[PDB]
């Protein structure tokens, strides 16, 4: 038997992010969906390009190692770094915290976006059963689920009868 | 029943990141954000570069024998060491610490003669901890003695025009003599004082003799001193006694940035964020190797670790 | 032939950021929708609020123009200066970008969310299209499309009818 | 069949913007969020504004005839330029930045007579230099010389309390003149000393004459010094020549701001951000125009423009 | 008569954050949902984690209270003192802002992602009210509400009894 | 018809807090981020205390009267009080504040005789200024007079090298005094110098006698300095009058930190981040109470209360 993400992941679907799994009489399959893999990589690929940015100000030496400046003013120095640095350190922690978390849902959104979508194009021909996957009350052959893959599935061609079989 | 199932990918071995409310949820991917790694060399590719060695970056400008070969340095980027020394007869800069900051962006620099001259004195001030071929001393400085021992030193004026479209470097010294015995010998009896103004910049100078622990066989001290002469203004030195005379003013070249460092240069490699320690080459925007690092640099932070997710929740 | 948001946006509507397109016998109509428009506007203005925020410290002169102060202070406050400027320069980079992100998803939420209240109105009287409508299976006249748009539709008065149509 | 759209507008000319995801997707709406944008005069209106002009700033505590206008100026802002001089005999205050810095937030000054009185000596020093009707002297000052050429100066103490609640502020002299042979024509021959404590302060002075470049026809140079005197505190001045004393403290007024600038006042238009090439109107948190611009500012940035989304998604 | 979160909320239910209101003939009842419950609070309990933080950076005296230190460095520690609280107040302000507006939401989603569970396990035997609650199509006494909260309610053996009401 | 409907809790109290996009929105619950909270006493439980009360912290490196407990003092917590003075006979340290910044994270300090001997001069100099049973001096230092009044002042030398493994504390004294006639009444006649040279550093000081504002009955003043020596480098003091030698040399313990406060000391409490009203005790990340706290602190915020929400939405 076979389930869908709100159960969990496959560790099987390796040739994209987001996929299907059918079941019919010629057997098992899955593949991958790609336009839903492209637009998370594409988004993901996005923050990486803006936070992977070299900043262009240089700094110089206000300080020495070899011999040591006059007290008051490497104190004055060494108290504003160690601020600057408790600065760029929240920063960088709460950067990679909310981007983190905007990864996880931006991806959970993806996942979600797909399963309304083929919903939608199964109209009356189909019911939610609860981990991710629909019931087809028709009997869907190899082309009949590429058709739903692709997106071009028409409803009305399959409607009379899964209709009557749901009642 | 016929069915399809939508699904995401997954993973055994998740990889642990944080996020705004929880600790270590696992993502199916993640990339470092906080660069620890570190190339232990100066990657110079495409640079000039100058390692001072054993020559003290202000040393350049007064020259002592280490820096015989920089007088008239010319970089892009600029090594000083830790066993670099600005002095051969014991002594140290006034202000030392803003002319280093001066000097290490300066590109390097480029000498001209004041041509200062001079009647009824000695020019040949000499010493064993300044060595040539023997005694010797600051290449671009001259030490005036009296004209013998013990003998009276004429007061004097002596000025000198930057006649050039930047501001001139000037450099000069106060000598401190072992002992009063020593400063009659040397500059005759009587008090000493050496004043030198330009314009912009009003000073003064009284020696100070003395016993003091023997550095390099020495117990006496020369004070330098400097300032920024400005074009088409003069410097103007009143003195009698006790005064090391600049022969050579300096200009600054171009642009330039210095760093200080313990390891090899590497005309291979290339690189723009430096430390002691090396080089960081690195696209990440954080660091934790050296707070201190300069140049164009990841910002320093606290944390060795911050990864990034660059996948969705692993849910195996 | 009639589409909704699923599709693209209505270059046409222009008195709302929200809106209902239908078609029935007595034609084409476009009505803008007051409340999700000006929840959208009003959380937008929100943000305007917080972040026209003029600030209330002072600063002075701690430099001369006219005069430099001395090498060594001067360099302390240009690194000190230089390094606020970054910091304000990735803030605001930052506060843009995340702001900008939160943007867009508060307006697709609030197109969402008046969708998704459409729906419930209709109960079992209509069928998502996939296009961002619905199909009614019952006559609408000028007056029902009315009663949709206003929230006054009783789904149960149209129900019999609309039922047997979609079997 | 009838049915219903759900929509949301759109329009041809999307603007582009930055989120955290995509760079330049459009939206329907934005608006800029750095400003650029400069009125280039300084707005006063609502504030007592001096423009010093020909008058440096330190000079309207000692008077040189450019500031006799601002011996006891009031003020809420402040307005340096750049041709303003502190001076009319060649010289310079030490540590005159931090003065300045006082008295930028002053809010102006009052000056109060000190009283000093002197037996044996004259007190009409007077140069070239400064002149109104002819040579004359900074206003606040006395310079005093011995009672004839070459004469000897009579060792001297005075002090003043400042009776007052605030701090009085105290400026003094020391004149190095161009020559030894100067010195004793106006001094009198002998070493000079001139020693300056408070109770809460110490300090100390000795001429260094000597030659120097001439400025405004003159070699020598007056040093200006100053403190703080506390309340109920007393300044004592002790000194044998070379002195040039105060006839009057000051006392800072109330509060101020100070900018420098190379633009007009226009006391039509209001403000509260400064800098040297206007004043910057704006609700904007942050601005590109100048990162030393002063009062209450937007944060400076380095971006040219930041644009926030005020809509949706443009889908055309 | 019932209603749930589209309306309002329950100043009532006291033992839980989310939660369940019934009506059938044996009466009226409101339960607690545990896990739902469990996990915002999970969530927000992280944030708290998060923000709680104890710094570990020491810093020290710079100034002096009792004897000024010289004008110039101390209006250069002024300056240097008062930018850094800026960057700081400008921080709290917007991570108070952001964590809360995120807390909100998060919430929400939760309450959404239980009602949209409940949905799913009801399949053909109920309908969206509109309120935030469900008419179900059959007689449900407490044990049957009890199965749809515990999630065992079997939506087969209800069905042909469900699906025929509706018609 | 059965139903089943999903809710949420809420309450009739919200309370109010802001997000990215709303002013006061309710909450459930909320909490506050912004400590405003304070201990008004030292918590130093788990510290060794030191409250110098009376004594001026660099008074425990000389030794006025006031500072006799403290002349070996050992701390981890260091508090200083207002009525703290320095000084016993009026003067003032040179770089004094860098000195209280070392002495402050020092652990305090071991002292050292550095064996000055002396002849043909007086070692006992005193005042009423300084007084213990009747009249004395700084502890840690001699006051060395002529032989006899107006007497001549033997030219002197004397070194100490530091034998130990870290750097000592060096601390002399210029005296100033009240006139001539009590310089020569003291050290006799002719001018005075006093020079002091290790080899990391050169410097020297001249003494300027004049009448000053008398300060606990005294017109004279004692200039105060120091240096850090080097491990295994030598200091040494040549000079003729006007002479305060240090008899010990100082040495830091370990760690500390120190505070400024006005409040009782609690050693019943703990805490870690301090202000001169108390401690402030909080795992708030930010505080608005004083921005000059120090230890381990929160952050200074300006605003009195920023409340984090830590539940929905509230809608009765
Ligand atoms: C898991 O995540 C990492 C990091 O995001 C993935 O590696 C990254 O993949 C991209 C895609 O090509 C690399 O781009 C590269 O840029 C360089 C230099 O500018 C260019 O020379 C390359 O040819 C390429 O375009 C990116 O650098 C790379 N980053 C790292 C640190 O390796 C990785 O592939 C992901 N792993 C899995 C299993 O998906
Ligand atoms: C696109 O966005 C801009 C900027 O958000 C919209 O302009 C803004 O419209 C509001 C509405 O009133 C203006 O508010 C004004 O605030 C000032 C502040 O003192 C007040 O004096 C006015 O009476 C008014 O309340 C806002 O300032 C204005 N901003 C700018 C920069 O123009 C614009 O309307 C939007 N365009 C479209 C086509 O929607
Ligand atoms: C409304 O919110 C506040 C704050 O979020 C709730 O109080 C907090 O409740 C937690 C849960 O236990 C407390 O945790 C405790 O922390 C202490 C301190 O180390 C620890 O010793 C305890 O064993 C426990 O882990 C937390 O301290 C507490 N915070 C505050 C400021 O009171 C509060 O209960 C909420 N109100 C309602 C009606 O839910
Ligand atoms: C400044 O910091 C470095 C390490 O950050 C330390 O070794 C040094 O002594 C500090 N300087 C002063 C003057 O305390
Ligand atoms: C400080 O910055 C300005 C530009 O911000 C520059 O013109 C000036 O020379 C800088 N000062 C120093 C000492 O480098
Ligand atoms: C300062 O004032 C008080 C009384 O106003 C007086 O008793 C005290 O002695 C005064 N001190 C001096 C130095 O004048
Ligand atoms: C520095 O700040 C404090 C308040 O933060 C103020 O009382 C003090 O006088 C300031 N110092 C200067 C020199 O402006
Ligand atoms: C420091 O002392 C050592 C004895 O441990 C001695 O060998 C050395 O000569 C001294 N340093 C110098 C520079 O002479």
């Amino acid at each position: 038997a076979i389930a869908g993400f709100i159960e969990n992941g496959w560790e099987g679907l390796i040739d994209g992010w987001y996929g299907f799994r059918h079941q019919n009489a010629q057997g098992e399959g899955t593949a991958a969906d790609y336009k839903s893999t492209q637009s998370a990589i594409d988004q993901i690929t996005g923050k990486l390009n803006r936070l992977i940015e070299k900043t262009n100000q240089q700094f110089e030496l206000i300080d020495n190692e070899f011999t040591e400046v006059e007290k008051q003013i490497g104190n004055v120095i060494n108290w504003t770094r160690d601020s600057i640095t408790e600065v760029w350190s929240y920063n960088a922690e709460l950067l990679v915290a909310m981007e983190n978390q905007h990864t996880i849902d931006l991806a959970d959104s993806e996942m979600d976006k797909l399963y309304e979508r083929v919903k939608r194009q199964l109209r009356e021909n189909a019911e939610e059963d609860g981990t991710g996957c629909f019931e087809i009350f028709h009997k869907c052959d190899d082309d009949c689920m590429a058709s739903i893959r692709n997106n071009t599935y028409d409803h009305s061609k399959y409607r009379e009868e899964a209709m009557q079989n749901r009642i | 029943g016929d069915k399809i199932c939508l699904g995401h990918h997954a993973v055994s071995n998740g990889t642990k990141v944080n996020t705004l409310t929880e600790r270590g949820v696992e993502v199916v991917n993640a990339t470092e954000t906080v660069e620890r790694t570190n190339i232990p060399r100066i990657c110079s590719k495409g640079k000039r570069t100058v390692d001072l060695g054993q020559c003290g970056l202000l040393g350049t400008i007064t020259g002592p024998p280490q820096c015989d070969q920089f007088l008239e340095f010319s970089a892009d980027l600029i090594i000083e060491r830790r066993e670099g020394s600005d002095v051969c007869y014991p002594g140290k800069f006034v202000n030392e610490e803003a002319l280093r900051q001066i000097l290490r962006e300066s590109g390097g620099i480029d000498k001209e003669a004041m041509g200062f001259t001079y009647s009824g004195i000695r020019t040949n001030g000499a010493t064993s901890s300044c060595r040539r071929s023997g005694s010797s001393f600051y290449a671009e400085m001259k030490w005036l003695l009296s004209n013998t021992d013990n003998a009276a030193f004429p007061q004097m004026t002596k000025s000198y025009k930057n006649t050039r479209k930047n501001p001139a470097l000037i450099v000069w010294g106060i000598h401190h003599s072992g002992s009063t015995a020593e400063q009659t010998k040397l500059y005759g009896s009587g008090n000493k004082l050496v004043t030198v103004g330009s314009s912009n910049y009003q000073q003064s100078f009284v020696p100070s003799p003395g016993a003091r622990t023997q550095v390099n066989g020495q117990s006496g001290r020369i004070d330098f001193h400097w300032l920024m002469l400005n074009p088409n203004d003069t410097v103007t030195f009143s003195f009698n006694g006790a005064f090391i005379a600049p022969d050579r003013a300096s200009f600054l070249r171009g642009k330039s940035m210095g760093i200080q460092s313990g390891v090899q240069v590497d005309a291979d490699c290339e690189g723009d964020c430096y430390y002691s320690g090396g080089t960081i080459i690195s696209n990440l925007p954080f660091q934790n190797i050296d707070s201190r690092a300069v140049g164009k640099c990841p910002r320093y932070v606290k944390q060795r670790s911050l990864l990034l997710a660059t996948g969705m929740k692993n849910v195996p």
